[PDB]
């Protein structure tokens, strides 16, 4: 049951302000296709979100 | 990183993805054009074009990409807010050791008008050296 | 072999997933091993298998 963790991580990725819809769909589909990897995929989304922060 | 330390306008695209989208845009390019990373990553660079852009020029770029070769041209581009600028533009593919195309590099130099003679020679030298720097910086990606 | 070419060789990643990894590779090249590890894990998971 990575079920709660999967939905939790999907929700967070959805709310990342610096990602576009293509990038959000990439990570959210990744999660639902490999829930066991929920944590690692969430971390990667956050690193991508920070790299795309305004300067 | 060395790619981030390159203080020039450039983008890098991936022709192996449908419609050849931008996968990296320099800090200078984004601030010059008034776009953000979230806005233009994943987009074909043709969004820079508009009403006063010369169609035959854009055709030369199309053809060079089809043939997988270099090209250097000048054409009218627009910022996000709609301000015009001349772009001295150079394109060139990055290849692996077997010659297969991995990415295209594009380097921009802004002007207020079409340049020729020595002014153009200098600009071309600057952008071509930059492209070689970019190719060297990204050769493991 | 280069990171991008490796990402593209993977049969069972979709276009958006491929794009996402490549952009990640370019923004933080020091994470390339971790990114390629992950892409292979996903490709294993999405196989028709
Ligand atoms: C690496 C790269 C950088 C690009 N940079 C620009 C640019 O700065 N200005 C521009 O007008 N087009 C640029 N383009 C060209 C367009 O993306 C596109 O290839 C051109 O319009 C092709 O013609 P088409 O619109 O008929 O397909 C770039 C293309 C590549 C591959």
């Amino acid at each position: 049951k990575f079920n709660k963790e999967k939905t939790r991580a999907g929700a967070e990725i959805h709310s990342l302000p610096n990602l576009n819809v293509e990038q959000k769909f990439a990570f959210i589909v990744s999660l639902f296709d490999d829930p066991s990897q929920s944590a690692n995929l969430l971390a990667e989304a956050k690193k991508l979100n920070d790299a795309q922060a305004p300067k | 990183t060395t790619l981030e330390r390159i203080e020039k306008n450039f983008v890098i695209t991936d022709p192996r993805l449908p419609d050849n989208p931008i996968i990296f845009a320099s800090d200078s390019f984004l601030q010059l054009t008034e776009y953000s990373r979230e806005e233009i990553l994943g987009r074909n660079a043709r969004f820079l074009q508009g009403p006063e852009t010369d169609r035959a020029t854009v055709r030369k770029i199309r053809d060079a990409i089809d043939n997988q070769t270099e090209v250097t041209v000048q054409l009218i581009n627009y910022t996000k807010s709609g301000k015009k600028f001349w772009n001295l533009f150079h394109l060139q593919p990055m290849r692996d050791q077997k010659g297969d195309v991995q990415y295209f590099i594009g380097v921009q130099l802004d002007g207020t008008e079409h340049v020729r003679d020595a002014a153009e020679r200098e600009g071309v030298m600057l952008i071509k050296k930059t492209a070689e720097n970019i190719d060297e910086a990204a050769k493991e990606l």
